[PDB]
RNA sequence: UGAUAAGAUAAUAAAUAUGUGGUGUAAACGUGAGUAAUUUUAUUAGGAAUUAAUGAACUAUAGAAUAAGCUAAAUACUUAAUAUAUAAAAAGGAUAUAUAAUAUAUUUAUCUAUAGUCAAGCCAAUAAUGGUU
RNA sequence: ACAUAUUAUUAUCUUAUUAUUUAUAUAAUAUUUUUUAAUAAAUUUAUUAAUUUAUAUUUAUUUAUAUCAGAAAU
């Protein structure tokens, strides 16, 4: 669509893939700080530019909400309870409270 | 084996016992039960041995706690920490959250500042766990006979032995220790006079909604010389004793209230055989003051 | 979509072909078991339009077809339709903007033609 | 045992009914 | 606020799902061992005992949401109060505004009742492989 | 013949668990109930630990019946 504004909090490109989160600093160089790549580039030319499925969809999705107003602050994906997965939690914790607490 | 020493267990007895789970203090504390207890096998919070029968608590004495807060040593957070963890119980534990007295507080706070020197964190413990008392429907230890007049004179002697003299900290604390008062019942009338004489040390006019003026009323004990009676009888009015004596030595004008210097012949001469209270606090001021 | 009861799309066709049967479900049921009710059919990939169609003004068209009464019974019992048949109904006319959401609310987007009810 | 005692109970019973058809035919 | 800084209170911005809680796994998926039918399958414009104070979870409407205890605390749990012979309940949270914790407003939840929708239990009739060595 | 494996059955033996049903407790908890100390507050009352009292809910043991399974026989 539109190339939105720069903000006060997210000054550059730089301030975006550092508020998104999810390691996608480590794509600061593909995008060069330009301001308009990262609102012009789509699905297709981030695959060219070697962004990996699950950054290059999710930097759009965050590119999406800032255009519209919306909160970019990074949301951490789920994880798995520190007793493990309900499948192999009964057995996890039996061998964790006969190694810690006995 | 000192007053102190047996004093904070059994300060720490009622409080373990009162912290107890309601489905476990039958089987801890019943001694019929000590078998029971033995084969249920529970274990001890922290992973420590199964839990052990325990004497049964009965109900503790306020002269308990009076004993500890004279004990600490001179300088010490022991007091500190004990108000912090007695203070942290549920509100739904009425034992512990009315065992403390107006005289309690009263203690607490002219030991901290004349024996222990740690005032100031005695009166942010106070002033921070307030709102818990209100919570926990005991208000009536924050009154202006026992926490205010006590404050109070606190800071007649603070302000003098360090010097202050700002005339806006002062007001704006003052009015920060009157919105702190819970129960306000004046009866002595001495408050009245502690607030007037603060104003002449640090040259401000005191003005305080709903200290309404009282007459001086100050509790004459007897010329009978009992035993326990006239040993509690001293004790229990040994609070005004330390504020008509302050009040007198701050400022000479008090000096012009006579029945300021009734109390002192009565209350000095009633068991002058004895040492003197407030002499005996000026002293550790200085003792501490040194450090 | 919540509810025992939702009008979903159930998948048919081959891989890389799909086609949809808009159905009355039973949410624990399979996707593709056989539903309480069928109300239709959706066809999502669009008719090709030629390039003289194009420049003269033809608009690829999507084809549903559907049981317009028997829907609307379906709805009046309380069923809930999925966000994609949600979608379908409001362009039907059937339901209205108070099943749209904060995401596709087309508060501000011009209409380039009016939905039109004719016999055919 | 009780098992025993409704055996024999059920066997009296079974005993009876073949009597009771050699008596009406 | 605390006369010296340990703490408390509120606002704001974050963190925590190794503490207590809620919902979710009777489905779906896979398989064909058992099962020859008091049980399983199929069928019928079948039936009654003439099927619960059951809603499971959405819809429509109406009303309610009280007091203690227990836990560190609660939308946890327990005991009570009041609600269709009468019986049988509940829960707050978020955000604003005004007050001196309370009240409204918005929003999302809780409970009960009536009907709908979805969905259950039971029975009959008829049919369902081989061997009477 | 028979040595094996599998399954079923029982007027038999043993039996986990569970359901149901007995008897018992100076059994535990709550409330009630009879008193009794200790403690506390106030200047009788409360609390705790006991005892008496019934009540409800549990627990331990115990009686009887049924029961996974195994044994023996067929
Ligand atoms: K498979
Ligand atoms: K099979
Ligand atoms: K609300
Ligand atoms: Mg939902
Ligand atoms: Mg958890
Ligand atoms: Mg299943
Ligand atoms: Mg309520
Ligand atoms: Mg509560
Ligand atoms: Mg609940
Ligand atoms: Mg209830
Ligand atoms: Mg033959
Ligand atoms: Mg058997």
């Amino acid at each position: 669509s539109t190339i939105p504004k720069p903000s006060d909090q997210v000054p550059d490109v730089d301030a975006f893939l550092n508020k998104i989160g999810r390691n996608c600093n480590e794509l600061k160089d593909t995008f060069e700080n330009n301001w308009n790549n990262l609102f012009q580039w789509d699905s297709k030319i981030l695959k060219e530019k070697g962004v990996n499925i699950q950054q290059r969809k999710y930097i759009l999705k965050q590119v999406h909400n800032y255009r519209n107003n919306r909160p970019i602050h990074e949301i951490k994906l789920g994880k798995k309870s520190f007793f493990g997965g309900e499948r192999k939690r009964k057995a996890f914790t039996a061998k964790w409270k006969a190694e810690n607490k006995q | 084996a000192s007053t102190g020493e047996i004093a904070k267990a059994k300060l720490d007895e009622f409080l373990i016992y009162h912290k107890t789970d309601a489905k476990l203090k039958p089987f801890i504390y019943r001694p019929k039960n000590a078998q029971i207890l033995l084969t249920k096998d529970i274990r001890d919070p922290k992973t420590r041995e199964p839990l052990q029968p325990r004497p049964p608590v009965k109900p503790l004495s306020k002269q308990t706690l009076n004993d500890f807060i004279y004990s600490v040593e001179p300088n010490s957070t022991e007091l500190l920490d004990w108000f912090k963890e007695w203070t942290g119980t549920s509100i739904r534990k009425r034992a512990i959250w009315t065992y403390i007295s107006p005289i309690h507080v009263q203690k607490m706070l002219t030991a901290s500042f004349f024996k222990i020197g740690k005032y100031a964190h005695m009166v942010g413990l106070l002033y921070g766990i307030e709102h818990k008392f209100l919570k926990a429907q005991n208000p009536s230890v924050f009154d202006i006979e026992h926490f205010f007049n006590t404050n109070i004179m606190c800071a007649l002697h603070r302000n003098r032995l360090k010097d202050y003299k700002d005339a806006e900290i002062a007001q704006r604390k003052l009015q920060v220790a009157w919105k702190k008062v819970l129960n306000r019942k004046n009866n002595t009338g001495l408050a009245n006079i502690l607030v007037a004489t603060l104003g002449r040390q640090i040259g401000f006019t005191p003005e305080l909604t709903g200290l309404q003026p009282v007459d001086i009323s100050l509790p004459d004990i007897p010329n009978s010389s009992s035993g326990a009676e006239l040993k509690d009888l001293l004790s229990k009015y040994e609070g005004i004793y330390l504020i008509a004596r302050t009040l007198l030595d701050i400022d000479q004008h008090n000096a012009q209230y006579l029945e300021l210097q009734e109390f002192i012949r009565q209350y000095q001469n009633a068991l002058s055989e004895s040492s003197d209270p407030y002499d005996t606090h000026l002293k550790a001021l200085g003792l501490l003051e040194t450090p | 979509t919540c509810g025992l009861v939702r009008i979903r799309l159930a998948r048919f066709g081959r891989k890389n072909s799909p086609v949809y049967n808009i159905v009355v479900a039973n949410s624990r049921k399979a996707r593709d078991a056989k539903p309480i009710e069928v109300l239709g059919t959706y066809v999502p990939v669009p008719s090709p339009v030629t390039k003289r169609e194009l420049k003269r003004g033809v608009v690829p068209i999507k084809d549903v077809k559907l049981d317009f009464d028997r829907t609307k019974y379906w709805i009046g019992v309380g069923a809930q339709p999925s966000e994609t048949v949600t979608k379908l109904l409001r362009k039907a006319g059937i339901l209205n903007d108070a099943w749209a959401t904060s995401k596709n609310s087309n508060v501000n987007r011009k209409v380039v033609f009016e939905r039109m009810e004719t016999l055919e | 045992s009780a098992k025993a005692v409704k055996f024999l109970k059920a066997q009296r019973r079974k005993q009876k009914n073949e009597a009771k058809q050699a008596t009406l035919k």
